[PDB]
């Protein structure tokens, strides 16, 4: 009984490489999808910044006047309120548009809560400009607003250098130097640092920012004088495009799943 | 600890007369200053004639199980009555409390005159516990003689409006241990003026003339006072008086003797155990040592104890006369003919006796206050407190000798060293801007010594409270007598946080991924299952049978700590299946155990510094390799039965898509290679690669391992090292061509051996960028292209980036394409066609 | 977030809605003059002109995206978009300018929010060809309506509810 | 007609517990650490202020290494990885630790010998027990409700001093609202800064 077992043993084992397999085979019938690269940008841009304290807040696409130029200390005859820069609700003077930007978000914030606020503000925003390489006229924005006693430029510039290490390595930070827009005083442009790639670190301009202007303060009913506040705003669209280097934005908007599947799932 | 409220008023109104507080309050005022009260315990009430009678006549009923006894019973005003009764505990003569007709006992019971066991019973003889008031033990409660007369009032008698407070004490208020130590901390809570039943105003001290017997002491055993004294010619015979034997009882403690009584009564009072000793039963000197090896000592339960080096024992000449701060011994106990008592009060090392009573299983009340530091300042009060009660008890006489070592050489002064404080210290602690004076007068009241310089206390904290040594503690006792309530909620400012690691978000991504595809997540045990790599088959030298060992396990046979986790999921597997839910995909993310040497253990680093940069790293190197994995295991049907159709049993390949799954949610493309490994299927089992690192393996288990563990058949297994897989960011900038695509069809004909992937992997590197897609459709065998070979029909989709690619730029792409895979894997091309 | 994972973990890609409508797809569809749906705020300077109408409906940029998705090529495919919409409830009318040396009152900011179309969120999806590809496990399964009643199921897993269906036309 | 042909699966309520855990303290800063279950006795206890003898040291609560004096033990805690951390980063830390934790217990209706703990560690120049309230309200808010708070009494663990027990406001149900007991907290003892 030596070799009873020995064989009866190789032949069981002939019956396995017998029921052998490919196990190199495709196995996937149910193919993996795509959130969208820009929906996944804004998550980690807004959770970079839940982990630091701040909130998010949304509000309409279609927006009042009051809230998206007037509370903003847009003069009355600025040239961003007419049609060619900004699409109107029909008819002719509706005081109705498409937002310019997200921070009519904030002045709905302002006007809701309590201070200290630090708020985030993710979403879309529109431009008359034609879809091309480097423009769409519908795009994403981030702009958030911190407004407490005793803020600086200083703590603008912590908050904007934290922003830029998370989204473009622990080598990244920013450089202001002004600029003007109506809704701050001082005013910015922020330009980030980007190392790690882009076939070459050097700077990029990434957006703008400075101090919440007192009388966006005082059109929300808060005294300058006990509370400032800095802001900040950037396009996702115009991040992705130089961070990743994607030569032609109307990839990011066309739809097409190549375009998206190559990004995972998102989950 | 359990003690009366009738006690500890009569303690704290010394000081403070009249001072009287429901136990509601005293219940809320214990628990705001630190004492978790357990229990409060009302001695339950009774109602009607419950009353002291005498046992006059006892009459023995036979014939029955148990031996009974009919009692003629006095109950006053020369009225008898018969009472059946089935304790044995007590004589003709004796005081007992009768519950007669009309009665109600605690528990709603009411009491008739009922027929028993052959006679007629006018009530019943209670037992402490029916009157709810004390611990149910063997037969009725007997009064001590001369405590009532018959037809007394039961309830007056037994004080049976008292209330007993059922504490559980933290071990950093061993002081609290005590009628001492809670009433004081009550007059600190009530801001109340406190007189210590331990001070000499109250325990006047006895004479001292000569030692009172000869001692020595290694003093290395760590005791920090031995006293003795001697009470000669007590009456035997003498019982406790009742309100003594009764705040005993109330305290959990059964009264014996006087002896024994007063000892354990003073323990109660003062927190300081105490032992009395038959002094004509010790054979000369009396000596404190540590036990040798092998030494056997006989406690006074009559149970042989197996020593240690490093317990500490009092001995005489002849045997040992206790294990010391646990237990007496037989040898020198008091007994019924006892008439001289030398009376022991005695401080032993914490530590000291924590250990031994521990090793013993001996955690009597002495034990347990010697483990939490007893007062040494007071032994001698303790002693002369209890040898005057006991000559008073029993009749004797306290000999005015008195033997005191306090050291080597004699120590004077017990309190501990000064502490030195800011005096706004508590305050910033506490985020409360207290009123002045506050900390100064709290820490006064708790007994310390404090004088001011400046705005720096220094703090001297009295001998009762070893715990006070550092500011924190100090702080505590002024926060916690404020009161923790009056401390303000105010958040923080916490810093700008980074948020999760990448390897925390890719943890998530992964049990999300896994979970919306059909599996479920369980915990998984880290006991292996006894002899479950026997069951596997696996070799003896297998990596996977080198276990961490857990020296205590719940259950003997599964002490070894997993190295995989497809134990704990078949295991979870098995349970399923067993309650009918036979289709099941259940997945784990958890380390693993994966020593690399036997036990190594590194030893104290000391905490008065932080360890360096190389003992941190040596720790580290001690300790087993823990990595993350994940693993998953699959039964029955992967796709449901429904009205599409029977649905479909799991395969190997749903393990093979378990890897892909996660291979998507972390970011990474892995390959797939035949393997073969135990407990998996040798024809069905891939091995996981991530470039070239092995990350684990996936596929069918060994119908043999399934056979032998009493798995499902067909039950399918994945498992993968989380650590071996990189991380990856990836930034992905896809082209998207947007002119037409050619789309055709290819055929080869390969090997059987031949893996897909190689042939997909060689067109595609023919093909060049033209090719967009590739994807196998068709395997297909058949006499006619050879017994051992295989036909696999790939769609290809090809799409130029800047132009309409023509038909034949397609078919050139595709030539290549085929002649790579002639060239790497000897492809045959049989067809083409247009899609 | 949880409904976008759910979808995409389940082969569903998702898309960037234009609110911009395409010209005449109410009529395409065969809507009554009368169907909500018709109701749409108008842009007075779009950069197309014969598409001012914003979309109370993401389904038409949905098959915008699906029709291009196609025509490349790419015929198995099943897209979604979480998006707001904008549904008038009357005629375009704006509220006059509040003073910016205060803030507005509570009652000043209801009229403003009030003048505004609704703006709800919805999520949608699309999907055509084949819903499980080819391969060698058989020939896929074509795309059929339960798939859809299925992504309403994943949806409402999504968001912790239980939904009913019912026939309806 | 039941559409479903993949069954959805679950992560476990224990896992996503401790996911809505971490959450909620990310959201204020903090940062979350992760460390060995199978740990050495000078992180575990030693680094912590436990004494010498003292008894959690033994086997009747703690589970051991073999063979017996190896100080390598299933961790009874998740605190030797805040003791991990202190040691390996700068101060200002607010770190929580989630894990897997072992104690000796019989598994019965309401023990198991393999739980999951959260504990937090915050060191700061000028914290005081009015931050830990503050932190401990939040965290009950985040986890029973608006309603929820906490309330603390004088307790003792070695590593802590003042050290405190904690209570929950457990409004939103229960079958009508009462203080549950919750866990612990203190000051961290100076000995484990020392340490
Ligand atoms: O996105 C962009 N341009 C673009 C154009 C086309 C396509 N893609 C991108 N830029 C260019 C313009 C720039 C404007 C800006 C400047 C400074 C701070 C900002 O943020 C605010 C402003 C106000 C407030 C409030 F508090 F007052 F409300 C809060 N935050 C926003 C944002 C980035």
């Amino acid at each position: 009984d030596e070799r009873l077992a020995t064989l009866r043993a190789e032949r069981d084992a002939a019956v396995l490489v017998a029921e052998g397999i490919d196990v190199t085979l495709p196995s996937t019938r149910v193919p993996a999808g795509a959130r969208h690269p820009i929906i996944m940008l804004a998550e980690h841009v807004a959770d970079t910044f839940i982990a630091m304290g701040w909130e998010l807040a949304e509000g309409p696409e279609v927006e009042t006047e009051q809230f998206n130029f007037d509370a903003l200390n847009f003069p009355a005859d600025h040239p961003a309120r007419g049609e060619q820069d900004t699409f109107y609700i029909a008819p002719e003077d509706s005081r109705q548009l498409l937002r310019t930007h997200t921070s009519p978000v904030q002045i709905r914030t302002l006007l809701a809560r309590e201070l200290p606020v630090y708020i985030i503000s993710i979403g879309r925003t529109f431009r008359t400009d034609e879809l091309d390489a480097t423009h769409t006229p519908i795009f994403h924005q981030v702009e958030g607003l911190a407004v407490d006693r005793g803020l600086s430029m200083a703590h603008l510039r912590g908050t904007l250098d934290a922003f830029a290490r998370a989204e473009f390595g622990p080598s990244a930070r920013t450089r202001i130097r002004p600029h003007f827009f109506p809704f701050t005083e001082p005013s910015a442009e922020v330009d980030v640092w980007f190392a790690n790639k882009i076939g070459g670190a050097a700077w990029v301009e990434w957006g703008g920012c400075g101090m919440v202007h007192p009388n966006v303060l005082r059109a929300t009913g808060i005294d300058p004088d006990l509370y400032s506040g800095f802001a900040f705003g950037m396009g996702l669209e115009r991040t992705l495009q130089f961070r990743n280097g994607i030569p032609d934005m109307r990839d990011m908007v066309e739809g097409d799943v190549r375009f998206s599947l190559p990004f995972g799932v998102g989950a | 600890m359990r003690l009366p409220y009738s006690w500890l008023r009569e303690v704290v109104a010394v000081g403070a007369s009249g001072w009287d507080v429901t136990p509601g309050e005293l219940e809320q005022t214990l628990l705001r200053i630190g004492h978790e009260v357990e229990e409060v315990i009302p001695l339950g009430p009774v109602d009607g004639p419950v009353t002291v009678g005498r046992v006059a006549d006892i009459e023995e009923l036979t014939g029955y199980k148990k031996p009974i006894r009919a009692c003629a019973v006095d109950i006053g005003d020369r009225q008898y009555r018969e009472i059946i009764c089935g304790a044995t505990n007590f004589a003709v003569g004796d005081l007992v409390v009768v519950a007669l007709p009309g009665a109600t006992l605690p528990g709603g019971f009411t009491i008739s005159a009922r027929k028993a066991y052959g006679r007629n019973s006018d009530g019943m003889i209670c037992s402490a516990a029916e009157l709810n008031l004390g611990a149910d033990h063997s037969g009725i409660l007997v009064l001590p003689p001369g405590a009532a007369e018959p037809g007394a009032d039961g309830a007056g008698v037994l004080g049976l409006d008292d209330v007993v407070f059922h504490l559980a004490i933290t071990p950093d208020r061993g002081y609290c241990m005590s009628v001492r130590g809670l009433a004081r901390e009550l007059a600190c809570a009530y801001d109340l003026d406190f007189v210590d039943p331990a001070s000499n105003s109250r325990v006047p001290p006895l004479p001292i003339e000569g030692p009172a017997w000869p001692l020595t002491v290694q003093p290395e055993t760590g005791v920090r006072r031995f006293a003795l004294r001697p009470v000669i010619g007590i009456d035997p015979a003498a019982v406790s008086p009742w309100w003594l034997q009764r705040r005993l009882l109330l305290c959990g403690i059964r009264a014996t003797c006087p002896a024994v009584d007063v000892t354990n009564y003073v323990m109660l009072e003062l927190g300081h155990p105490m032992h009395a000793h038959d002094r004509n039963r010790i054979s000369g000197t009396l000596g404190v040592r540590f036990a040798r090896s092998g030494e056997t000592a006989v406690t006074l339960d009559g149970i042989e104890r197996k020593l240690d080096t490093a317990d500490v024992l009092i001995v005489d000449d002849a045997a040992t006369a206790a294990i010391g701060g646990v237990m007496g011994a037989a040898s020198t106990e008091v007994r019924a003919d006892s008439t001289d008592v030398l009376l022991e009060a005695a401080i032993w090392d914490p530590a000291a006796v924590s250990r031994t009573q521990r090793r013993l299983h001996l955690p009597s009340e002495a034990a347990r206050r010697y483990e939490r530091t007893v007062d040494p300042a007071i032994s001698v009060a303790a002693l002369d407190r209890c040898a005057r009660l006991l000559a008073d008890i029993a009749g004797g006489e306290v000999s005015p000798t008195l033997t005191d070592w306090r050291g080597d050489p004699p120590c004077d002064d017990w309190s501990p060293p000064p502490i030195r404080m800011g005096v706004d210290v508590p305050d910033r602690i506490a985020g409360v801007a207290y009123p002045q004076g506050t900390t100064a007068r709290r820490l006064a009241q708790i007994g310390a010594v404090v004088t001011h310089d400046g705005d720096t206390l220094t703090v001297t904290p009295p001998s009762w409270r070893p715990d006070l040594r550092q500011p924190a503690d100090l702080v505590e006792e002024v926060l916690r007598l404020e009161g923790l309530e009056v401390i303000p909620s105010v958040l923080p400012p916490a810093p700008a946080g980074r948020g999760l690691t990448a390897g925390q978000q890719r943890r998530r991504t992964i049990g999300r991924s896994l979970a919306l595809s059909g599996y479920v997540e369980i915990l998984p045990t880290p006991f292996l299952p006894a002899g479950v790599f026997d069951l596997w088959g696996l070799e003896a030298d297998d990596s996977r049978r080198m276990t961490t060992r857990v020296l205590n396990p719940l259950e003997a046979d599964r002490p070894q700590l997993a190295t995989t986790l497809l134990p704990a999921l078949l295991e979870a597997l098995v349970r399923n299946v067993s309650r009918g839910l036979v289709d099941v995909a259940l997945f784990a993310i958890a380390q693993v155990v994966q020593p690399t040497e036997q036990t190594r253990g590194v030893g104290l680093i000391p905490v008065d510094r932080r360890p360096t940069d190389d003992e941190i790293a040596m720790l580290d190197a001690s300790l087993p390799r823990q990595p993350q994995h994940v693993a998953a295991v699959l039964a029955g049907l992967r796709e449901p039965r429904g009205p599409w159709g029977p649905g479909r049993p799991v395969e190997a390949a749903d393990a093979f898509e378990a890897v892909r799954i996660i291979a998507r949610a972390s970011r990474v493309d892995v390959t797939l290679r035949p393997a073969q490994y135990l407990p998996w299927h040798p024809g069905r089992c891939a091995q996981v690669f991530v470039g070239e690192s092995s990350v684990g393996h996936a596929g069918q288990l060994h119908p043999a391992v399934i056979e032998r563990s009493g798995l499902p058949k067909g039950t399918c297994a994945v498992e993968l090292n989380l650590d071996a897989i990189p991380c990856s960011a990836p930034l992905p900038a896809p082209r998207v061509s947007p002119y037409p695509a050619v789309f055709q069809d290819v055929s080869l004909v390969v090997a059987a051996d031949i893996p897909a992937q190689a042939v997909a992997d060689a067109v595609r590197a023919g093909a060049g960028d033209l090719l967009e897609d590739i994807a196998l459709f068709d395997v297909f065998t058949g006499p006619q292209i050879g017994e051992h070979r295989k036909s696999l029909t790939f769609a290809l989709r090809f799409r130029a980036p800047d132009r309409t690619l023509t038909e034949d730029d397609a078919s050139a792409a595709r030539d290549a394409a085929v002649q790579s895979a002639a060239e790497r894997v000897g492809a045959v091309l049989r067809g083409w066609k247009l899609a």
